[PDB]
């Protein structure tokens, strides 16, 4: 079956309330009252937090609450704390010993002011050029929230092929960092006079430029 | 205090068969049911099947019907999941979870709820061969220098499989260090970066060496960044 429909992301300040929607069909969410929710922190296993639409297992704080309406279940976190920043998945019994999981929702707790990103662009190293390879490495650091878009340009024209970008990861100082690579060959790297890595964060763009 | 202990990580080629085990401690498996949920890297949870040993033959999700099997060893409190004809899209972390999709009494558990989860089993499916990485220095420049500080790093390129560990000055340098997660390229090999922001006063005096360890290939590389 198709996965239950959840919002991609959701955010709120400490002390605020947030709601995750979970839309299924009349054969699962709208049929049974067996909707469960699960919290997953980065690099860890999911955690049982909600079952039977609105029942909380032993130990889960009453900050979390559940509800259902037609084919849409909802999870509410009332009084966001830094620990609540995680991924959340809904799940519903689908009949005949089967379950269906939701697409998952990222909960962001905006407990830190906006930080503008620092962009560092490295040209292909002389060591890699001898290996008949040329990789441009764009490093973005110290930005909050952790959401950026990276675009590459060569002499002003956009470059999308050969681009690989990591999702933002938390630094040691709780800010976020991201990396993007433009993998070429020395011949293709020498065929353009200037390369640009543009990073858009919260509506503002930052650009770094290198030249062969 | 029931706990689920899963088998270790595994690297397998396309066309082979996977076998992961889930061992129950602190309770009897005959009173429980076990679900299996997998999660591709950076993706969501996906239910695959469930087995209740006291109720007989298990049930599988439709997209896995024909290449997944579930079996239980009641005397050893362990269940097994076998996924056959592995493809690259089967690369995921495979969890087991105590479950009871039943109206009957869930002994020490919860009806229609996955309450106890295992630590997960990382499974990589790829045609690539074991290969150590090539390390390249990301030298500091005038474009990486601003306000008495400068950024330098190392490019760890083309290795398989995960993971690699990066340190700076044998682990003595940790302030300002950030090692990025790896990217999976079209070549089937991984690549990541590790950068460190460093005062510009020390660039001419202090030595900065990144230490890269790829234990699957027993490759250790030290690269001075000048």
């Amino acid at each position: 079956q198709s996965a239950l429909t959840q919002p991609r992301s959701v955010s709120g300040s400490p002390g605020q309330s947030v709601t995750i929607s979970c839309t299924g069909t009349s054969n699962d969410v709208g049929y049974y009252d067996h909707v469960s929710w699960y919290q997953q922190h980065p690099g860890k296993a999911p955690k049982f937090i909600i079952y039977d639409v609105s029942k909380r297992p032993s130990g889960v704080p009453d900050r979390f609450s559940g509800s259902k309406s037609d084919n849409t279940a909802s999870l509410t976190i009332s009084g966001l704390q830094a620990e609540d920043e995680a991924d959340y998945y809904c799940c519903s019994f689908a009949g005949s010993y089967t379950y269906v999981f939701g697409t998952g929702t990222k909960v962001t707790v905006l407990g830190q002011p906006k930080a503008n990103p620092t962009v560092t662009l490295f040209p292909p190293s002389s060591e890699e050029l001898q290996a008949n390879k040329a990789t441009l490495v764009c490093l973005i650091s110290d930005f909050y929230p952790g959401a950026v878009t990276v675009a590459w340009k060569a002499d002003g024209s956009p470059v999308k092929a050969g681009v690989e970008t990591t999702k933002p990861s938390k630094q040691s100082n709780n800010k976020y960092a991201a990396s993007s690579y433009l993998s070429l060959t020395p011949e293709q790297w020498k065929s353009h006079r200037s390369y640009s890595c543009q990073v858009t964060h919260e509506g503002s763009t930052v650009e770094k430029t290198v030249a062969p | 205090q029931v706990q689920l202990v899963q088998s270790g990580a595994e690297v397998k080629k396309p066309g082979s068969s996977l076998k992961v085990s889930c061992k129950v401690s602190g309770g009897n498996l005959r009173s429980y049911g076990i679900s299996w949920v997998r999660q591709a890297p950076g993706q969501g949870l996906e239910w695959m099947g469930v087995i209740i040993p006291i109720f007989g033959t298990p049930t599988y999700a439709q997209k896995f019907q024909g290449r997944v099997t579930l079996a239980a060893d009641d005397s050893n409190n362990i269940v097994f999941m076998e996924l056959s004809s592995l493809r690259s899209e089967d690369t995921a972390v495979y969890y087991c979870a105590r479950d009871w999709p039943s109206i009957t009494v869930a002994v020490d558990a919860t009806n229609y709820g996955m309450d106890v989860w295992g630590q997960g089993t990382l499974v990589t499916v790829s045609s690539a061969s074991f290969k150590g990485p090539s390390v390249f220095p990301l030298a500091p420049s005038s474009k990486s220098t601003s306000g008495g500080t400068a950024a330098l790093g190392c490019l760890v390129k083309d290795y398989f499989p995960e993971p690699v560990t990066v340190s700076w000055n044998s682990g003595a340098l940790t302030s300002g260090v950030h090692t990025f997660p790896a990217v999976l390229q079209s070549s089937g090999l991984y690549s990541l970066s590790s950068v460190v922001t460093v005062p510009s006063s020390s660039l001419g005096t202090q030595t900065y060496i990144c230490n890269v360890n790829h234990k699957p290939s027993n490759t250790k590389v030290d690269k001075k960044v000048e």
